[PDB]
């Protein structure tokens, strides 16, 4: 049960901040925040206080500031979403927010029991309740329409919470309600089998390449399906058939709508069996994960190297790629962008392959290395980039790369092949049904996070890596 | 254009226009035009709208709550009989009212009116009007414990009936769990009950109820994760001192296999309510591990992340390894605001002492201490290095193995970086003595180390102010009179007489009859040399005590 819900635009240089474009307060939880809490109660402020102390809190809000005790002091310590607003001369507590993307997101819940202590937050359902509101509404918002998106909002939710109390946090749900108009226990979050399985493994891999210290790689997955089926209840459950040379499935963990996960997905953190994939689910008018995997494979796709001796103004980037022959050769946008931080104004360069297009701002050459590697697996870069006058601010202030120490910032895709070996099987269909499955599956490749680590400089590490 | 220009001054300020003149008859004009014609459909629904969200506002005093109450009731049964959309609204905002203004209460006219209707109607736009009416009973059933406890063998004959699940469901489970504890707390139970009172507001029941979980169970299947939540935390409250929870066994068991954030605290706080009575002593390990995984998983948000970051850290014991503190323990991969989330798992591991983990926390701090020493970064990162610093530095008040390692550093990023004055000030502020007494030692020696010729003498002195004492005496007046040259501006000279007040608290005699003496003669403002000459008088000519109690 919340107090109030927000959503407040982030607007960057404003003084306000940002306009609010939902405020909607609930005053039977604030009379009976009254009953409940008693001597401990702070009341709820107007929308323009609570911008400001939320925006100070939040620390988007003039960040500039030398020290502010009440915020970056070295005994207040926010491991948690879960912030304590000060409005007033009172504390107000509990209050909600996230940000992604320029939307900020909020809520007040209710506490049952007064607050003299603060309860312990493993307690009030209230956090969870806000922050899982909150999170529904940022999927909705930007989904994918630029104005009638944020401008049905108030006729949408009102239909979902409408005096204080969650009924769905799909808003799109709150929208197929409202704009269109179930004799038995249909799910409450619903109003020719086909299905389009956007499986989505990107490779992140800070390859490093020491001795002890180990190759890191993780490949993150997931699988967006829909039995967007007709019938009363029609049973399609697909299957995924990954090769012997592939693993099992790893690092499972499943949808809200989703029922249950094995007992091994439990187990298998960081049964066993590349089938037969029976994974129950309950038939959305969502889109319904039966999991999101993270499957592992011992090959690494792309290998990498990189050296800058700092000889003077000289950042010699004898780089060396090494393209492992499992990848095919054939790359949408394999852009080895090579940010510059901390750093081309004389692009002596000598490149093997593609052009090495110093952009404008002559502070980070995106080296396009372009569609495709050589027959020689390999790039290099011998430039001296006589760089004009030491830009300390002007270039791109990334503290994970200081000194000697970066590495290549491979923005690199790929279209249909991954590196764990998805590959949907309709074959095989088992159900207590009869249809025809038109499984749309799919793949792709990303570059999540593809540091070609410096093997001449150190590297940030991870626990296990330097574990034998 | 009529009542758009009216609300936007009050939902520009509702306290601040209904305090004003055009505000006293507001709720007039808004109860008046109710049943008016001249009135659009989307003035109507806008004007219910406000009525809806600040009951509080316009109605304060009992006799105004139930007027209006009697008002809103008429307007919606002198309704044209014509299908339009004021039917929801209304029965809503005038409940609303109601609850609110606290004039609810069965010896009233207008609450004796409302609560036969909404019973009636959501008793079976036909069905968002019941959903409607039934959320519109339940809200009022919360307002007044027992008001709603009428007609529960209705919805337990109907609930294969019309009636849309959650609506009903909620409803009843709240129902259930406040009739059964006020009766029970009279001594009596149902009494009947499974088959429109208002005296509640001052063997077969075991079977009756167990019938009442399996069907609220049945019916939960339809319902959203968020209601699911809050009905379960509830059921969870219920029952656990008033069959087996075998029967709700199958459905948390599955639930568990889920990340959602709703579900996981639902289970989590049912672990934590019923204690150990249905968790097993191998289960907790799963749901910890669970936990632990989802605290890192790169398919959720950072705020999932973090939420159970903080739930394992305080998950509740049922009966009060290494590897799991492997799944969660920092790294610098870590966005700045979860690692502390993750900083006592390491102070854990290492408290009791694959590398050294002292070796892995030094590597850690000092990648943060050399994050903090770029000049021209974001001030998230200095107070990253020192949370960090503070929860080592309480979680490891006893082990001057890894202590030592984390001083030197602190001193070498003064060193570095001396624009962080204020942030090693509050450290010294929170921080126990065991380690307030030492770092004190190794910051005053930093400090004093210099000749004092830097630019950096106004973020010193800050430092110099905060932990000069008597334990060092010579060192100390040599840096002060060197720095007394480098102090141009008044901040500078307000620091360094915040350090001859330390001394002064302090107790330190013979010299600073010179040291204060020369601050006093040779600085640039007035006010610090006045400063300084008060405070050399109040050491010079006090006792010790005394000094304490009047200076």
């Amino acid at each position: 049960a919340l107090r109030a819900v927000w959503l407040i635009r982030h607007e960057p240089g404003t003084p306000l901040g940002g306009t609010v474009r939902f405020s909607r307060r609930y005053p039977t939880v604030e009379k009976r925040a009254k009953a409940f809490n008693g001597m401990t109660y702070v009341p709820v402020p107007e929308d323009g206080p609570f911008l400001r102390a939320l925006l100070f809190q939040l620390r988007l809000l003039d960040d500039d500031k030398d020290f502010m005790e009440r915020r970056d002091g070295c005994s207040r310590i926010n491991k948690t979403s879960i912030y304590g607003l000060s409005v007033g001369g009172e504390e107000l507590w509990p209050v909600i927010a996230f940000l992604r993307d320029s939307m900020i997101y909020a809520s007040v819940p209710l506490v049952e029991q007064a607050l003299s202590p603060r309860p312990p937050l493993i307690s009030i359902s209230g956090v969870s309740q806000g922050l899982e509101l909150l999170l529904g509404i940022q999927d909705f918002l930007y989904s994918s329409d630029l104005h009638t998106k944020l401008s049905q909002l108030p006729d949408l939710l009102l239909q979902a919470c409408p005096l204080g109390t969650l009924l769905d946090a799909n808003l799109q749900n709150s929208l197929n309600s409202i704009n269109s108009v179930q004799p038995q226990k249909q799910p409450a979050w619903k109003v020719k089998a086909q299905i389009s399985i956007s499986i989505t493994e990107t490779v992140k891999c800070m390859q490093y390449g020491k001795q002890d210290i180990a190759d890191t790689w993780q490949v993150a997955g997931t699988v967006a399906c829909k039995c967007d089926l007709e019938g009363v209840m029609p049973a399609v459950t697909i299957s995924l058939s990954l090769p012997t040379n592939g693993s099992p499935l790893q690092d499972i963990i499943v949808h809200p709508c989703v029922t249950s996960l094995d007992s091994a997905i439990l187990t298998s953190s960081s049964s066993a069996f590349s089938g037969p994939y029976k994974f129950p689910f309950t038939p959305p008018l969502e889109s319904f994960n039966l999991c999101h995997y993270t499957s592992q494979v011992p090959v690494p796709p792309i290998l990498g190297s990189y050296h800058m001796k700092e000889e003077g103004v000289q950042l010699k980037v004898t780089v060396n790629f090494k393209l492992h022959e499992s990848v095919r050769n054939n790359f949408e946008v394999c852009e080895a962008h090579i940010p510059f931080y901390n750093r081309i104004t004389h692009l002596e360069y000598k490149a093997s392959f593609g052009q090495l297009e110093v952009f404008r701002e002559k502070s980070l050459l995106v080296w396009i290395i372009g569609q495709k590697f050589p027959k020689s697996m390999e790039i290099s870069l011998s430039g001296t980039l006589t760089f004009g006058v030491k830009g300390h601010n002007k270039q791109p202030f990334d503290h994970i790369c200081i000194g000697n120490t970066a590495y290549i910032k491979l923005n690199f895709r790929i279209a249909d092949y991954t590196l764990t070996g998805c590959y949907a099987d309709q074959h095989s269909v088992q159900v207590f049904a009869s249809g025809k499955p038109k499984i749309s599956a799919y793949r792709k490749l990303i570059s999540s996070d593809y540091y070609i680590w410096n093997s001449k400089a150190p590297a940030p590490v991870t626990y296990a890596s330097l574990l034998p | 254009d009529a009542w758009a220009q009216r609300l936007g001054a009050f939902r520009a300020s509702p306290s601040a226009f209904m305090a004003g003149p055009e505000g006293e008859d507001l709720g007039r004009d808004l109860l008046s035009d109710l049943r008016s014609e001249k009135l659009s459909e989307q003035t109507k629904v806008s004007l219910l709208a406000l009525s809806m969200e600040y009951p509080a506002q316009l109605w304060p005093d009992a006799s105004a709550a139930e007027v209006a109450a009697t008002s809103l009731l008429d307007t919606l049964v002198l309704l044209p009989p014509r299908p339009s959309a004021l039917r929801r609204p209304l029965l809503l905002a005038a409940t609303t009212a109601l609850a609110a203004g606290g004039a609810l209460g069965p010896t009233s006219g207008a609450s004796c009116r409302l609560l036969p209707l909404l019973l009636g109607l959501a008793a079976g736009e036909q069905r968002p009007l019941q959903a409607t009416a039934c959320e519109c009973l339940r809200e009022l059933e919360s307002c007044k414990p027992g008001l709603l406890g009428g007609s529960l063998g209705l919805l337990r004959g109907l609930l294969g009936q019309e009636g849309p699940v959650q609506p009903l469901s909620l409803l009843l489970a709240l129902a259930l769990r406040n009739t059964l504890v006020l009766q029970s707390r009279v001594g009596a139970g149902l009494g009947g009950l499974l088959t429109w009172d208002w005296t509640l507001v001052e063997p077969e029941e075991a079977r009756e109820l167990r019938a009442a979980v399996i069907q609220l169970l049945d019916t939960s299947y339809l319902l959203t994760p968020v209601a699911q939540a809050q009905l379960l935390w509830l059921l969870g409250w219920a029952l656990r001192g008033l069959q087996p929870p075998a029967l709700f066994k199958p459905q948390l068991v599955r639930l568990l296999g889920t990340a959602q954030l709703t579900l996981l605290h639902a289970m989590l706080a049912l672990k934590a309510a019923f204690g150990e009575a249905l968790f097993t002593a191998q289960d907790e390990a799963l749901l910890l591990r669970r936990l632990t995984l989802a605290a890192q998983h790169p398919a959720l948000p950072p705020p999932t992340h973090l939420f159970y970051l903080h739930c394992v850290l305080s998950f509740p014991e049922n009966w009060p390894g290494p590897q799991l503190c492997r799944g969660l323990l920092p790294s610098l991969l870590h966005d700045p605001m979860a690692l502390l989330a993750r900083l006592h798992l390491l102070c854990l591991l290492c408290a009791e002492e694959l590398p050294s983990p002292r070796h892995y926390l030094e590597e850690l701090l000092a990648g943060l201490r050399q994050r903090a020493a770029l000049d021209g970064g974001p001030r998230a990162l200095a107070t990253l290095c020192f949370q960090a610093s503070y929860l080592v530095a309480c979680c490891l008040a006893g082990q001057p193995t890894v202590l030592t390692p984390l001083i030197h550093g602190l001193a070498q990023l003064y060193q570095a970086r001396p624009m962080l004055a204020p942030h090693f000030v509050d450290l010294l502020d929170q921080v126990d003595s065991e380690l307030r007494e030492p770092l004190k030692v190794v910051l005053r020696q930093v400090v004093v180390s210099r000749p004092g010729r830097d630019e950096a003498l106004c973020w010193h002195l800050q430092m110099l102010a905060k932990v000069a004492d008597g334990d060092a005496q010579s060192a100390t007046l040599n840096f002060l009179q060197a720095a007394a040259a480098h102090c141009t501006n008044w901040d500078l000279q307000q620091g360094l007489l915040r350090v001859c007040r330390a001394l002064l608290r302090a107790g330190v005699r013979g010299g600073l009859v010179d040291l204060l003496q020369v601050l006093a003669r040779q600085l640039e403002d007035p006010d610090g040399r006045d400063h300084a000459r008060l405070y050399y008088i109040l050491l010079a000519h006090l006792a010790a005590p005394k000094l304490g109690v009047a200076l």
